[PDB]
């Protein structure tokens, strides 16, 4: 019974009683990361709790005729908030996730999402959709912002990625018999120590509805999708003033 | 002194990268054994389903009985990681005494895993890796003899200027040792030990290498890395003495030490460029060949 | 033999020596390793554990 | 001798007509009273709905 | 000497060790082998069997 | 091995033998060494040594 939540910020807030239950992740202990390895050797710190709670970001909707959508991680709070601040004044940043999305159906409603975290992953730009020609995506599409972007082809991701070969990733099912939301655990990984915030792009979400949307003409024509996240003992590195050179 | 306790929440026990949960390690184990139908409780593991792995309010198997399997085979060499090389055409090139695509006498050729796709996307089904590698130049004629010429192999180490004619100061390598071989000597086999500038080796990687902000100019750097990479290879022949015979190459590739990490699935599509995630959207066909039905062929 | 290495790869669980035709030591024979699985995390992320003797669910 | 346990899953102990359930005898029985309304537990069989 | 072999042929009696050129281990001689042979059942089938002092037919 | 050596090269701290494929003996691995480092009279020649507890300078 583990499975609780205490939280209050703002004017509104979210928590759960009686949910679809969480995901374990690793069967690990918790721990501070690696502080002996790099390139300076100055006495780290400790953001602790200041401001790390939840706001949500985006109410998708899931409609009839839905193609797919993602996010670019962690492009979505990188611009917004004194989290924003923070990370742009700041070069290094570490911290865990407790990702919760809320995702109800009604009793007219039937159908399912399939919404898969992709960690790592190389984003499949449209590179002009064909690419045949040399006329390079604008910038539009390398920071879109707080809306995210509308991925092209669902069962090749963009990038020949078959669908059921998605399996790889934590997989999660949207379902009135499975779940009233979902909970999604991802810890920090990342092939090299530490990098800046603008230049690389760590992952980000992957949704694409793996059941159409369906119902008796009658009923409510599109479905929203809630999501929020704050990160757990956030610790950031490389303490410099607000400077971006 | 020791007055207030607001810090002491912390749960000091560092183990394993960031997270909040926690778990126990235990001496022992658990074992269990089969049997046959009986109405019973307490203990009953015998049969076991991945995720339920009991019996629902509504029975499954009320109308029939199972059977049993015994088994004879042996798991313990059936690894692949390293000894999954097998036999394949890998690829050649040419050094001709008169040709035009080499004006210059000698061929220099970045040295890199990107050779050719047909093979590599096999290995390519990976991004993050620790390996060793192995270079054969093997030398004959166009022909497909033998004939007793001077050849000498000078490698390239990485940050060495490229050769732009065939007396460069790149001949002189002062920090690069010498292999005595020759013709009648066993054709060249060089090992390549793991010199990444990072943890592993980066294909699918989203970033800009170069320092600066991002515009249409600084573009091309995906992929072909001019100083990150490993550095190229150089051949020509040196000595008063020149070759009467125009010469050919096949370069054979093997890798060891095999140690990998993030699976990446497999890729149905084709690339125009290094590590380019463009596809032939027009003419996109699934990775299996279907029926009209599945029922007859 | 009064020759040390210098490697720093470690997950050995017997003792054994490696003898080289070359001047380092280390390009012989790896030695014999088994083989170790542990695919609990990967299909069971389950944090309330129960007793043995009772059941897993409600 | 003894060594496969194949058939040892029988229930011997033959008794009536086939089936599979079972049962088992009791010494004594139990026995009830008569009360008026009240509010308790542990104890409260005075009244039997069928 | 710290390297193990994978084969699972059985069938010595005295413990022995190889040494071999190549990487592989039992490429080198095999060892000494005793020989065996047991023709009884190929000419005597009898299931019968009377005590040593009593004749074998009535 | 009933042969010595005639080399006169000091400062060893661990006993170790040689083998070597020519007639001499030294030709083959010189052996593992650790590393030494002493800078304390680069950029601190002081001769007026105070106790530790007491400062330096007046």
């Amino acid at each position: 019974s583990d499975r609780v939540a205490q939280l209050t910020i703002g004017n509104s807030t979210i928590t759960t009683q009686e949910a679809a239950n969480i995901i374990v992740g690793y069967g690990e202990w918790p721990s501070y990361c690696s502080d002996s390895d790099a390139t300076a050797v100055d006495k780290p710190t400790r953001p602790d709790v200041s401001v790390n709670r939840f706001y949500t970001l985006d109410t998708k909707l899931w409609e009839k005729s839905s193609k797919g959508w993602y996010w670019k991680f962690p492009d979505v709070l990188t611009e917004t908030g004194v989290f924003g601040q923070n990370a742009q004044f700041h070069y290094l940043y570490r911290s865990g996730f407790c990702i919760h999305v809320q995702c109800n159906a009604s009793k007219f409603h039937q159908g399912a999402l399939l919404v898969a975290v992709l960690p790592e992953y190389v984003i499949g730009s449209v590179a002009g959709g064909t690419g045949t020609e040399d006329t390079h995506p604008p910038y539009k599409q390398t920071q879109p912002g707080a809306d995210g972007f509308e991925l092209q082809h669902p069962y090749v991701l963009d990038a020949g990625i078959p669908i059921s070969q998605l399996t790889v990733c934590p997989h999660q099912w949207i379902n009135l018999r499975t779940n009233n939301c979902a909970t999604i655990i991802v810890p920090y990984i990342n092939a090299l120590p530490f990098d800046s915030a603008l230049n690389h792009c760590n992952f980000g979400l992957l949704v694409v509805p793996i059941s159409p949307l369906d119902y008796d003409q009658g009923a409510t024509p599109v479905i929203p999708i809630t999501i929020t996240l704050a990160p757990m003992c956030s610790e950031f590195a490389g303490l410099r003033q607000a400077v971006t050179q | 002194g020791d007055r207030v306790a607001d810090v002491i929440e912390s749960s000091i026990g560092d183990s394993v990268s960031r997270a909040l949960t926690r778990a126990l390690p235990a001496p022992t184990g658990q074992d269990t054994q089969v049997s046959s139908h009986r109405l019973d409780t307490g203990k009953v593991p015998a049969l076991q389903a991945a995720e339920i792995g009991a019996s629902s309010n509504a029975s499954d198997e009320s109308m029939i009985e199972t059977r049993c399997v015994l088994n004879s085979h042996s798991t313990a060499e059936t690894t692949l990681d390293s000894f999954f090389s097998r036999a394949g055409l890998v690829g050649e090139i040419d050094l001709p005494l008169e040709g035009t695509t080499n004006p210059n006498g000698y061929a220099n050729w970045d040295i890199d895993i990107t050779g050719y796709a047909q093979m590599r996307r096999k290995v390519e089904l990976f991004t993050y890796m620790r390996f060793d590698a192995e270079f054969t130049f093997v030398a004959c004629t166009p022909t497909g003899q033998v004939v007793p010429q001077l050849l000498q192999y000078m490698f390239v180490p990485p940050g060495a200027p490229e050769p732009d004619s065939r007396e460069s100061l790149a001949w002189q390598t002062a920090t690069n040792p010498s292999v005595f071989v020759k013709l009648s000597d066993p054709p060249a086999q060089v090992s390549v030990p793991f010199m990444s500038p990072a943890s592993a080796y980066q294909w699918f990687y989203d970033g800009y290498p170069t320092f600066g902000e991002h515009k249409q100019e600084k573009d091309l750097e995906y992929g072909a890395c001019p100083n990150n990479m490993m550095g190229t290879f150089s051949v020509r022949t040196v000595g008063t003495s020149k070759s009467k015979y125009p010469l050919v190459i096949r370069i054979y590739m093997r890798m060891k030490h095999v140690r990998a990490w993030i699976p990446r699935p497999m890729r149905n599509q084709n690339y125009l460029f290094k590590a380019n995630p463009n596809y032939a959207g027009n003419f996109i066909k699934p990775t299996g060949a279907s029926r009209t039905a599945i029922t007859t062929l | 033999s009064h020759e040390n290495s210098n490697s720093a790869t470690e997950g050995s669980t017997i003792n054994y020596t490696t003898i080289n035709y070359y001047k380092d030591s280390y390009a012989a024979t790896a030695g014999k390793q088994s083989l170790k699985q542990d695919p609990d995390k990967f299909a069971n992320p389950v944090k309330d554990i129960f007793t043995e003797m009772a059941a897993p669910l409600k």
